[PDB]
Protein backbone atom coordinates (compact mmCIF):
# COMPACT_ATOMS: atom_id res chain seq x y z
CA UNK A 1 0.00 0.00 0.00
CA UNK A 2 0.95 3.49 -0.08
CA UNK A 3 4.09 4.54 1.77
CA UNK A 4 2.77 7.70 3.52
CA UNK A 5 -0.29 5.42 5.07
CA UNK A 6 2.24 3.06 6.28
CA UNK A 7 4.05 5.66 8.43
CA UNK A 8 0.99 7.25 9.65
CA UNK A 9 -0.42 4.22 10.93
CA UNK A 10 2.73 3.27 12.54
CA UNK A 11 2.78 6.57 14.38
CA UNK A 12 -0.11 6.51 15.17
CA UNK A 13 0.66 3.14 17.16
CA UNK A 14 3.27 5.35 19.24
CA UNK A 15 1.00 8.29 19.92
CA UNK A 16 -1.81 5.85 21.46
CA UNK A 17 0.86 3.86 23.08
CA UNK A 18 1.74 6.77 24.77
CA UNK A 19 -1.84 8.25 25.80
CA UNK A 20 -2.40 4.86 26.98
CA UNK A 21 0.15 5.35 29.42
CA UNK A 22 -0.69 8.77 30.35
CA UNK A 23 -4.40 6.84 30.83
CA UNK A 24 -2.34 4.78 33.23
CA UNK A 25 -1.19 7.28 35.08
CA UNK A 26 -4.45 9.71 35.17
CA UNK A 27 -6.26 6.61 36.80
CA UNK A 28 -3.39 6.18 39.19
CA UNK A 29 -3.57 9.86 40.36
CA UNK A 30 -7.71 9.83 40.16
CA UNK A 31 -7.53 6.96 42.13
CA UNK A 32 -5.60 8.67 44.98
CA UNK A 33 -7.33 12.37 44.61
CA UNK A 34 -10.73 10.18 45.35
CA UNK A 35 -9.18 8.42 48.55
CA UNK A 36 -8.16 11.69 49.82
CA UNK A 37 -11.85 12.86 49.10
CA UNK A 38 -13.70 10.26 50.57
CA UNK A 39 -11.93 9.24 53.54
CA UNK A 40 -10.18 12.17 54.79
CA UNK A 41 -11.98 15.19 53.77
CA UNK A 42 -15.82 13.52 54.20
CA UNK A 43 -14.65 10.78 56.21
CA UNK A 44 -12.39 12.03 58.63
CA UNK A 45 -12.54 15.52 58.38
CA UNK A 46 -16.46 16.60 57.65
CA UNK A 47 -17.59 13.90 59.75
CA UNK A 48 -15.56 14.85 63.22
CA UNK A 49 -16.21 18.56 62.33
CA UNK A 50 -20.16 18.36 61.85
CA UNK A 51 -20.50 16.22 64.34
CA UNK A 52 -19.21 18.73 66.73
CA UNK A 53 -20.79 21.50 65.38
CA UNK A 54 -24.48 19.56 65.07
CA UNK A 55 -24.18 18.29 68.93
CA UNK A 56 -23.48 21.75 69.51
CA UNK A 57 -26.18 23.07 67.48
CA UNK A 58 -28.70 20.41 69.43
CA UNK A 59 -27.03 21.45 72.93
CA UNK A 60 -27.50 25.46 72.48
CA UNK A 61 -30.98 24.65 70.95
CA UNK A 62 -31.97 22.88 73.90
CA UNK A 63 -30.79 25.70 76.02
CA UNK A 64 -34.41 27.45 75.20
CA UNK B 1 -4.64 8.02 -11.59
CA UNK B 2 -4.82 7.26 -8.17
CA UNK B 3 -7.78 6.27 -6.29
CA UNK B 4 -9.25 9.93 -5.02
CA UNK B 5 -10.51 7.94 -1.51
CA UNK B 6 -6.83 7.14 -0.98
CA UNK B 7 -5.74 10.52 -1.10
CA UNK B 8 -8.75 11.95 1.28
CA UNK B 9 -8.10 8.58 3.55
CA UNK B 10 -4.55 10.29 3.85
CA UNK B 11 -5.92 13.31 5.04
CA UNK B 12 -8.20 12.08 7.60
CA UNK B 13 -5.51 10.69 8.75
CA UNK B 14 -3.33 13.36 9.12
CA UNK B 15 -6.21 15.29 11.25
CA UNK B 16 -6.70 12.34 13.30
CA UNK B 17 -3.02 12.19 14.13
CA UNK B 18 -3.14 15.73 14.96
CA UNK B 19 -6.37 14.91 17.28
CA UNK B 20 -4.68 12.81 18.96
CA UNK B 21 -1.53 14.71 19.73
CA UNK B 22 -3.81 17.45 21.00
CA UNK B 23 -5.67 14.71 23.17
CA UNK B 24 -2.19 14.00 24.53
CA UNK B 25 -1.03 17.01 25.27
CA UNK B 26 -4.73 17.89 27.23
CA UNK B 27 -4.04 14.51 29.49
CA UNK B 28 -0.49 15.69 30.31
CA UNK B 29 -1.71 18.83 31.76
CA UNK B 30 -4.19 17.05 33.56
CA UNK B 31 -2.04 14.82 35.13
CA UNK B 32 -0.01 17.87 36.14
CA UNK B 33 -2.74 19.32 37.98
CA UNK B 34 -3.69 16.27 39.77
CA UNK B 35 0.07 15.86 41.20
CA UNK B 36 0.03 19.38 41.85
CA UNK B 37 -3.56 19.32 43.91
CA UNK B 38 -2.49 16.08 45.64
CA UNK B 39 0.47 17.34 46.69
CA UNK B 40 -0.96 20.94 47.85
CA UNK B 41 -3.45 18.44 50.02
CA UNK B 42 -1.39 16.40 51.68
CA UNK B 43 -2.13 18.37 54.82
CA UNK B 44 -5.68 17.22 54.64
CA UNK B 45 -4.76 13.39 55.67
CA UNK B 46 -2.72 15.49 58.60
CA UNK B 47 -5.60 17.49 59.53
CA UNK B 48 -8.51 14.39 59.38
CA UNK B 49 -5.93 12.04 60.89
CA UNK B 50 -5.68 14.34 64.39
CA UNK B 51 -9.12 15.25 64.31
CA UNK B 52 -10.18 11.41 64.09
CA UNK B 53 -7.74 10.32 67.32
CA UNK B 54 -9.30 13.41 69.22
CA UNK B 55 -12.40 12.21 67.95
CA UNK B 56 -11.77 8.22 69.48
CA UNK B 57 -9.90 9.90 72.73
CA UNK B 58 -12.80 12.50 73.69
CA UNK B 59 -15.06 9.24 73.44
CA UNK B 60 -12.82 6.50 74.63
CA UNK B 61 -12.84 9.31 77.75
CA UNK B 62 -16.16 9.64 78.31
CA UNK B 63 -16.09 5.64 78.76
CA UNK B 64 -13.44 4.96 80.97
CA UNK B 65 -14.97 7.33 83.35
CA UNK B 66 -18.69 7.59 84.39
CA UNK B 67 -19.08 10.89 83.23
CA UNK B 68 -20.39 10.12 79.68
CA UNK B 69 -23.60 12.23 79.59
CA UNK B 70 -26.55 10.06 78.61
CA UNK B 71 -27.96 10.91 74.67
CA UNK B 72 -30.03 14.05 74.68
CA UNK C 1 -19.34 -7.09 -8.65
CA UNK C 2 -16.25 -8.08 -7.82
CA UNK C 3 -14.67 -4.82 -8.83
CA UNK C 4 -17.27 -2.74 -7.28
CA UNK C 5 -16.26 -4.77 -3.64
CA UNK C 6 -13.32 -2.99 -3.78
CA UNK C 7 -14.98 0.68 -3.74
CA UNK C 8 -17.86 -0.16 -1.52
CA UNK C 9 -14.84 -1.14 1.36
CA UNK C 10 -13.09 2.14 0.32
CA UNK C 11 -16.49 3.90 1.20
CA UNK C 12 -16.52 1.95 4.22
CA UNK C 13 -13.27 3.10 5.68
CA UNK C 14 -13.68 6.57 5.13
CA UNK C 15 -17.00 6.98 6.58
CA UNK C 16 -15.19 4.60 9.87
CA UNK C 17 -12.47 7.03 9.63
CA UNK C 18 -14.69 10.22 9.98
CA UNK C 19 -16.67 8.40 12.91
CA UNK C 20 -13.32 7.82 14.64
CA UNK C 21 -12.04 11.60 13.67
CA UNK C 22 -15.63 12.79 15.54
CA UNK C 23 -15.40 10.57 18.44
CA UNK C 24 -11.78 11.40 19.41
CA UNK C 25 -12.72 15.35 18.63
CA UNK C 26 -15.59 14.79 20.96
CA UNK C 27 -13.60 13.09 23.62
CA UNK C 28 -10.87 15.73 23.49
CA UNK C 29 -13.69 18.77 24.03
CA UNK C 30 -15.11 16.92 26.85
CA UNK C 31 -11.50 16.70 28.84
CA UNK C 32 -10.41 20.09 27.50
CA UNK C 33 -13.91 22.29 28.48
CA UNK C 34 -15.21 19.58 31.56
CA UNK C 35 -13.19 17.95 33.71
CA UNK C 36 -9.92 20.52 33.58
CA UNK C 37 -12.19 23.45 35.15
CA UNK C 38 -13.66 20.82 37.46
CA UNK C 39 -10.39 20.41 39.12
CA UNK C 40 -9.57 23.87 39.51
CA UNK C 41 -12.80 24.23 41.26
CA UNK C 42 -11.96 20.94 43.20
CA UNK C 43 -8.93 22.67 44.18
CA UNK C 44 -10.22 25.84 44.95
CA UNK C 45 -12.84 24.50 47.03
CA UNK C 46 -9.71 22.77 49.34
CA UNK C 47 -8.45 26.00 49.68
CA UNK C 48 -11.04 27.22 51.20
CA UNK C 49 -11.49 24.06 53.35
CA UNK C 50 -8.00 24.94 54.18
CA UNK C 51 -8.01 28.34 55.13
CA UNK C 52 -10.68 27.64 57.25
CA UNK C 53 -8.53 25.55 59.66
CA UNK C 54 -5.75 27.50 59.68
CA UNK C 55 -6.45 28.19 63.46
CA UNK C 56 -6.45 24.30 64.08
CA UNK C 57 -3.55 24.44 62.46
CA UNK C 58 -1.55 26.71 64.97
CA UNK C 59 -3.18 25.28 67.69
CA UNK C 60 -1.38 21.78 66.73
CA UNK C 61 1.31 23.09 65.45
CA UNK C 62 2.79 25.91 67.87
CA UNK C 63 2.92 23.28 70.61
CA UNK C 64 2.92 19.47 69.21
CA UNK C 65 4.63 20.07 65.84
CA UNK D 1 3.04 30.11 53.11
CA UNK D 2 3.38 33.11 55.47
CA UNK D 3 1.83 31.31 59.33
CA UNK D 4 -0.60 32.78 61.44
CA UNK D 5 -1.12 35.29 64.36
CA UNK D 6 -0.18 33.67 67.20
CA UNK D 7 -2.76 35.09 69.16
CA UNK D 8 -5.60 34.08 67.27
CA UNK D 9 -8.18 36.22 68.86
CA UNK D 10 -7.09 39.69 67.83
CA UNK D 11 -8.95 42.52 69.43
CA UNK D 12 -9.88 44.89 67.18
CA UNK D 13 -8.09 47.80 69.61
CA UNK D 14 -7.29 50.39 67.32
CA UNK D 15 -10.91 50.94 65.24
CA UNK D 16 -12.65 51.13 68.04
CA UNK D 17 -10.46 53.54 69.62
CA UNK D 18 -9.63 55.84 67.02
CA UNK D 19 -13.42 56.28 67.24
CA UNK D 20 -14.62 55.45 70.63
CA UNK D 21 -12.25 57.91 72.05
CA UNK D 22 -13.15 61.24 69.92
CA UNK D 23 -17.03 60.08 70.63
CA UNK D 24 -15.87 59.79 74.66
CA UNK D 25 -14.61 63.54 73.71
CA UNK D 26 -18.00 64.60 72.35
CA UNK E 1 -2.57 -5.68 -10.29
CA UNK E 2 -2.51 -7.51 -6.90
CA UNK E 3 -5.08 -10.86 -7.59
CA UNK E 4 -8.70 -9.15 -6.07
CA UNK E 5 -9.23 -11.66 -3.52
CA UNK E 6 -5.76 -10.24 -1.41
CA UNK E 7 -6.80 -6.55 -2.00
CA UNK E 8 -10.87 -7.63 -1.13
CA UNK E 9 -9.76 -9.71 2.42
CA UNK E 10 -7.10 -6.48 3.43
CA UNK E 11 -9.70 -4.40 3.15
CA UNK E 12 -12.10 -6.60 5.35
CA UNK E 13 -9.47 -6.66 7.97
CA UNK E 14 -8.86 -3.06 7.84
CA UNK E 15 -13.03 -3.35 8.47
CA UNK E 16 -12.94 -5.21 11.14
CA UNK E 17 -10.24 -3.30 12.95
CA UNK E 18 -12.30 -0.13 12.28
CA UNK E 19 -15.24 -1.36 13.30
CA UNK E 20 -13.35 -2.30 16.85
CA UNK E 21 -12.04 1.21 16.73
CA UNK E 22 -14.96 2.97 16.53
CA UNK E 23 -17.06 0.72 18.98
CA UNK E 24 -14.52 1.16 21.79
CA UNK E 25 -13.68 5.22 20.56
CA UNK E 26 -17.95 5.46 21.56
CA UNK E 27 -17.32 3.61 24.71
CA UNK E 28 -13.96 5.82 25.58
CA UNK E 29 -16.64 8.88 25.05
CA UNK E 30 -19.12 7.19 27.45
CA UNK E 31 -16.74 6.30 29.83
CA UNK E 32 -15.37 10.31 30.01
CA UNK E 33 -18.71 11.80 30.67
CA UNK E 34 -19.19 9.46 33.20
CA UNK E 35 -16.14 10.12 34.56
CA UNK E 36 -16.88 13.65 34.66
CA UNK E 37 -20.23 12.94 36.19
CA UNK E 38 -18.29 11.23 39.14
CA UNK E 39 -15.54 14.36 39.54
CA UNK E 40 -18.46 16.74 39.68
CA UNK E 41 -20.25 14.59 41.87
CA UNK E 42 -17.07 14.80 44.10
CA UNK E 43 -16.70 18.40 43.86
CA UNK E 44 -20.06 18.60 45.31
CA UNK E 45 -19.30 16.61 48.27
CA UNK E 46 -15.95 19.01 48.68
CA UNK E 47 -18.52 21.66 47.96
CA UNK E 48 -20.78 20.76 51.03
CA UNK E 49 -17.50 20.19 53.29
CA UNK E 50 -16.21 23.53 52.72
CA UNK E 51 -19.50 24.89 53.41
CA UNK E 52 -19.57 23.51 56.84
CA UNK E 53 -16.23 24.23 57.77
CA UNK E 54 -16.95 27.78 56.84
CA UNK E 55 -18.84 28.12 60.18
CA UNK E 56 -15.46 28.15 61.82
CA UNK E 57 -14.46 31.58 60.20
CA UNK E 58 -17.66 33.06 61.39
CA UNK E 59 -17.64 32.23 64.80
CA UNK E 60 -13.49 33.59 65.02
CA UNK E 61 -15.28 36.80 63.58
CA UNK E 62 -18.17 36.84 66.30
CA UNK E 63 -15.86 36.20 69.16
CA UNK E 64 -13.03 38.77 68.19
CA UNK E 65 -16.05 41.45 67.43
CA UNK E 66 -17.65 40.51 70.99
CA UNK E 67 -14.27 41.35 72.27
Amino acid sequence: MNANKQRQYNQLAHELRELQTNLQETTKQLDIMSKQCNENLVGQLGKVHGSWLIGSYIYYMEQM
Amino acid sequence: MENPHEQVQANILSRIIGNVKRLNESVAILNQELVTINNRNKNLEIMGAICDNYHSSVQFNLEATNNKKPPL
Amino acid sequence: SKEETLEKLDQEITVNLQKIDSNLSFCFHKITQDIIPHVATYSEICERIMDSTEWLGTMFQETGL
Amino acid sequence: GRPGEKPIIHVPKEVYLNKDRLDLNN
Amino acid sequence: MDSIDEQIAIKRKELQSLQKITSLTDGLKIQLTELNEQIKEMGMNADSVAQLMNNWDSIINNISQAS
